[PDB]
DNA sequence: CAGCCAGGGACACGGCGAATAGCCATC
RNA sequence: GCGAGAGGGACACG
DNA sequence: GATGGCTATTCGCCGTGTCCCTCTCGCTGGCTG
C-alpha cells in the first residue's frame, strides 16, 4: 500500500525538489500493523490462568 | 399499428427512395473507380513501368471498386435492418444498439413509443390487459401441449 | 524509469519502556523500526539516503 | 569542489562534503561527491562532471 | 496538522428448480 | 448497551 | 434451413441444532487558518 501511495505522488512532486522523508507515508504500515496485532483472528488474547 | 397499417406502403415507398438513391449513389463510385481505372491503364501503359507492375495498377484499382461495392452493400445492410424493425416494431420487445434507437426515433419519432428504465415497465404494466392475456394462457393450457 | 526507490538497512532501537511497564501503562511493547533509503535519479543522476 | 569545503545545494542550502568516491557503475569509475545536510537528513551523492548541471554551487 | 465537514477475487455439500445446449424430426 | 472476531462449558457409544 | 421437441448440463438458490460464560476491538478523506 505503501509503494503505491509514493508511485502515485511521485508524478505530482516535481524531480529534483522532494526527498524520500517527504515520499514515504507510514501512516498504511503502522495501521496494518495496528489491525494485524490487534482485532484479528490469530493474535490471540493470551490464555494464561 | 394503427398508423403502421396504412404507412406500410407510404413509409416503404419513401424508404425505397432512398434505396434508390444510395444505390446510384453506389454506382455513381463505381463509374468514378471506372474511369480511374482507365487512367491507370494509359498511364501504366505509357509511364516507365514493368509488365506485373501495370498488372498490378489494375489489381489494385479493381481492388477499390471492391472495397467501394462492398461499403455500399453495408449501407444497404443498414437500411434493410431500419426497415425490418420498423415492420417487427412489436410491442414488448428489447432493442440493443442504442444508435440503432436513436436512428429509429429521430426517423420514425411518431408511430410507437419507447422508453428504457423503471418508467418503461411501469409503462408496460399500465398498458396491459389483466383478462386478455389470462384468457390466452387459458387457451394454452386446454390446448397447447408440452414445455408451452 | 526517470527514477528509483530502494530499502535497505533495518535497524531495530531498544525498546522504549520495559515489559512489566508497558503492561502496567496501556503502552504497547515496541520498538521505533528505521530503514534507509535509496533515492536514485536516471534523467540527471543522484541517489538520496 | 573540494573535501571539507562548505557548498550550497539547492533548494536544501548549505551542506558539508565529506569526501570523493570511486565506485563504478557500468565498468567507469565515477567522481562521486558526496555531501550531507545536517536539516534534511540526507546524503546527497552526484557525480562531478554534472555538479554544475543540477546547479551545486559555492 | 484537527474541528467540522463528508465520501483487486480462495478448500463446503447436497438437493431443487429454471435456463439453456446438443441432437433427431418434420415442413 | 449493537456488530465482528477469539477462546470456553454442557449435550445417547448397542 | 427453423420451430418442436426430448434429454443433458450449467448454474443459481436454499438449508446446514440449542443454551450459556469470558475477552477484545469497532472506516477513511478534504478545507482551512
Amino acid at each position: 500500500r505503501m509503494e503505491r501511495v509514493v508511485r502515485e505522488r511521485m508524478t505530482t512532486q516535481d524531480v529534483e525538489a522532494i526527498t524520500p522523508q517527504t515520499l514515504i507515508n507510514i501512516r498504511p504500515v503502522v495501521a496494518a500493523i495496528k489491525e494485524f496485532f490487534g482485532t484479528s483472528q490469530l493474535s490471540q488474547f493470551m490464555d494464561q490462568n | 399499428e394503427e398508423m403502421r397499417h396504412n404507412e406500410l406502403s407510404t413509409l416503404e415507398a419513401e424508404m425505397a427512395v432512398e434505396r434508390k438513391a444510395v444505390e446510384d449513389q453506389r454506382d455513381g463510385e463505381l463509374e468514378a473507380r471506372a474511369q480511374k481505372l482507365e487512367a491507370d491503364l494509359a498511364e501504366l501503359e505509357a509511364e516507365g513501368a514493368k509488365a506485373d507492375a501495370r498488372r498490378k495498377v489494375r489489381d489494385g484499382g479493381e481492388r477499390e471498386m471492391r472495397q467501394i461495392r462492398d461499403r455500399a452493400q453495408r449501407e444497404l445492410d443498414r437500411l434493410e435492418d431500419i426497415w425490418s424493425t420498423f415492420t417487427k416494431l412489436a410491442p414488448k420487445q428489447l432493442i440493443v444498439d442504442e444508435n440503432l434507437y436513436r436512428e429509429l426515433v429521430d426517423r420514425y419519432g411518431e408511430y410507437f413509443t419507447g422508453a428504457m428504465g423503471a418508467e418503461s415497465i411501469q409503462k408496460l404494466i399500465e398498458n396491459f390487459d389483466i383478462d386478455a392475456e389470462a384468457e390466452s394462457l387459458r387457451d394454452v393450457i386446454r390446448n397447447g401441449k408440452g414445455q408451452k | 524509469g526517470s527514477m528509483s526507490l530502494s530499502f535497505s538497512d533495518p535497524r531495530f532501537d531498544d525498546v522504549k519502556a520495559p515489559v512489566d511497564e508497558c503492561k502496567d501503562k496501556d503502552m504497547t511493547y515496541a520498538a521505533p523500526l528505521f530503514v534507509t533509503a535509496e533515492f536514485i535519479n536516471n534523467n540527471t543522476g543522484e541517489i538520496k539516503s | 569542489f573540494k573535501v571539507g569545503d562548505t557548498v550550497v545545494y539547492p533548494h536544501h542550502g548549505a551542506a558539508l562534503v565529506e569526501a570523493i568516491e570511486t565506485r563504478t557503475i557500468k565498468g567507469e569509475q565515477k567522481e562521486y561527491l558526496v555531501l550531507k545536510v545536517a536539516q534534511g537528513d540526507l546524503t546527497v551523492r552526484v557525480p562531478a562532471e554534472n555538479a554544475e548541471y543540477v546547479g551545486v554551487r559555492d
